[PDB]
């Protein structure tokens, strides 16, 4: 990110493909720094969704 | 599907018209298999090749019929699932659906093809799925709905 | 179908196996239906003539 109004939050949100499940999470936003979130996921019902 | 439901809901029933419609629904189901893509979606001609893409409107008509003739009898899920991944891809962050048209004729669709009702009928048949009323996707839809 | 019942008795199943084999049932059902005789018997080439 960079440039004008780091009053921001980027996100890698997660809503799946059938039924209902999610992995919502938040990520900051300051200018021109490559601060890399390390989110994660747990298992599911079916193998390879 | 909705004639059978009309008879079933009004208690206007009879079994071997169900066997009749079973021959019907099977041959038509696999007929749709004759013209899909292995990504999943559905256009006019389709199978044996990749020189084509699906259709919002028609694949919605398809999948409404999927869900309801599913709602009486056995289905398999992975196919229509990948069809959902397709529809999921194909709309803006904040704007509406795209009528990626590879259709057949002019008045098959009784709707007059507004982008408005294009995108609406897609999302709200997608809601007529056994699916949420919560997904971000349909929220983007609802954004387009307020817009529309 | 024969191994399907085999699985159902041997007890070792993985059900989406059978969902896609239900696909196999109805698709072979109908792609065989599109080749029968008008009477009920079957030939090799048949339909549309
Ligand atoms: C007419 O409408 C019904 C929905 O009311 C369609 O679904 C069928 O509904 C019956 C119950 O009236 C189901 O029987 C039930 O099955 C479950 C297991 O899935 C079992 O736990 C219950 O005890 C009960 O036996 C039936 O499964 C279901 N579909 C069928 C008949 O296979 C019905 O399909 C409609 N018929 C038509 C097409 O006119
Ligand atoms: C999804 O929404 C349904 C609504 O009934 C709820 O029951 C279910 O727990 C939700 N699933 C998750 C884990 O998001």
């Amino acid at each position: 990110l960079s440039y004008l109004n780091e009053t921001v939050t980027v996100s890698a949100s997660l809503e799946s493909v059938r039924g209902n499940r999610s992995l919502f999470t938040d990520l900051e936003a300051e200018n021109d720094v490559l601060h890399c979130v390390a989110f994660a996921v747990p298992k599911s019902s079916s193998n390879e969704e | 599907i909705y004639v059978l439901d009309y008879l079933n809901e009004t208690q206007q029933l009879t079994p071997e018209i169900k066997s009749k419609a079973i021959g019907y629904l099977n041959t038509g189901y696999q007929r749709q298999l004759n013209y899909k893509h292995y990504d999943g979606s559905y256009s006019t001609f389709g199978e044996r090749y990749g020189r084509n893409q699906g259709n919002t409107w028609l694949t919605a008509f398809v999948l409404k019929t999927f869900a309801q003739a599913r709602a009486y009898i056995f289905i398999d899920e992975a196919h229509i699932t990948q069809a959902l991944i397709w529809l999921s891809q194909r709309q803006k962050d904040n704007g509406c659906f795209r009528s990626s048209g590879s259709l057949l004729n002019n008045a098959i669709k009784g709707g007059v093809e507004d982008e408005v009702t294009l995108s609406a009928y897609i999302t709200i048949a997608l809601l007529e799925i056994p699916l949420t009323v919560t997904h971000p996707v349909v929220r983007n839809a609802l954004f387009c709905l307020e817009s529309a």
